């Protein structure tokens, strides 16, 4: 790795540095290096490690859907033949994608998720392998699609058997988790009355926690609460 | 989209 | 060149999904598969050109100044000793943009300026010249530094030389070329009166001719003077 | 910054 010659320490600040500079990519390549040291990572780390990649690949999926849509219109009836460009730039850009998220799975497998013994570490990691199937699932057409999602599943299913059991219910990692599941349930797995049920009942078992929540925490919890709440909105 | 975090 | 082998019109058509997509780095790169090809570009593939290179070297300039920022206040009065990470972050981001600089005027001298025979196109690409001097010399602190400078000054001269023979003052290009000539006095040469005397003669010799204008052309035109406009108000 | 095109 590219980054095998860096101090773990350095990795950490430079990933810093190109948060505030907004390089999400650099970002991305420094907590890969640091995560391949071998060490188990923080909370701040898990943070830092979460943001860069859901940012380069929240912009390759951003960019993958204008790109299907203009496929998906070449298509339809009327449409004067254009070639073979629009697909070929489409799939260049979810190889591209597939292979971050490919990347960051096998983090998680080598060997992040392993070594994550308390809840708060365990649930993230599972999220995030979760997420990544899922953006995975959001591309696939082929044999293995059904395999793609139901990985995705089982990952969201036994970080939210973690969370309930260990992790208070305005718990912001538990109830982030949550909301991912949840979109997975309308986006993904085409079943909305799942999602909308759970956003619910997350929502509402949060609400009645909130009371033994410091300020602080309650901004925390609110904050994602409002995202469950959005969705709700949406989705009735 | 839905939020997702 | 990785784009050696896609036809010409395949590489122009990605460059358009590209921008509509927001990938630059893409755009960029399938725009300098399209001038290697060795033909002249059209007016429009020129705009595509341009675009994609303002935007990569943007970011990069963009991210630069973040992090010249972090390293001035490092090495203030009473700041604790960082070690050399931001330092050496700044410098990868600097040699990423130079090479981004290099790369486009390398375009521009094999071979777009050397073909470039029409004012429209020669003006374009001697203003491009003297853009990307400028990027280099806004990083820039060596030996060659005042060397830099004057490929800066020089292109843009040439080009404006040719602007005020060929071109009528309203031309979208004459007006963007000096006002880029005028920033470059601004910020790089030391020079803010040559500066401003430049934005405020090119302004008001535009204004004496959009009577000649067509609504559409017009509407170019006061484009360009609006931003020769903000800057002489932020000068003075 | 000032603006250029
Ligand atoms: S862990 C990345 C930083 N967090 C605190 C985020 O910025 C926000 C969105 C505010 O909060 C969460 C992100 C992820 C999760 Cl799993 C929970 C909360
Ligand atoms: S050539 C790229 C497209 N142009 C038309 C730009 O979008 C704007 C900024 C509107 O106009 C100009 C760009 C460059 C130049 Cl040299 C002149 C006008
Ligand atoms: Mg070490
Ligand atoms: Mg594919
Ligand atoms: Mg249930
Ligand atoms: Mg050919
Ligand atoms: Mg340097
Ligand atoms: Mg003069």
């Amino acid at each position: 790795g590219a980054m095998g010659s860096m101090e773990r320490a350095s990795l950490i600040q430079k990933a810093k540095l190109a948060e505030q500079a907004e390089r999400y990519e650099d970002m991305a390549a420094f907590m890969k290096g640091a995560v391949e040291k071998g060490e188990e990572l923080s909370n701040e780390e898990r943070c830092l490690l979460s943001v860069a990649y859901k940012n380069v690949v929240g912009g390759q999926r951003a960019a993958w859907r204008v790109l299907s849509s203009i496929e998906q219109k070449s298509n339809e009836e009327g449409s004067e033949e254009k070639g073979p460009e629009v697909r070929e730039y489409r799939e260049k850009v979810e190889t591209e994608l597939q292979g971050v998220c490919d990347t960051v799975l096998g983090l998680l497998d080598s060997h992040l998720i392993k070594e994550a013994g308390d809840a708060e570490s365990r649930v993230f990691y599972l999220k995030m392998k979760g997420d990544y199937y899922r953006y995975l699932a959001e591309v696939a057409t082929g044999d293995d699609k059904k395999r793609i999602i139901d990985s995705a599943r089982s990952a969201y299913q036994e970080a939210m058997d973690i969370s309930k059991k260990e992790m208070p219910p305005t718990n912001p990692i538990r109830l982030g988790l949550a909301l991912n599941f949840s979109v997975f349930h309308y986006e993904i797995a085409n079943s909305p009355e799942e999602a909308i049920s759970l956003a619910k009942t997350t929502f509402d078992e949060a609400m009645a926690d909130l009371h033994t929540l410091s300020e602080d925490s309650y901004k925390d919890s609110t904050l994602i609460m409002q995202l469950l709440r959005d969705n709700l909105t949406l989705w009735t | 989209f839905p939020a997702t975090v």
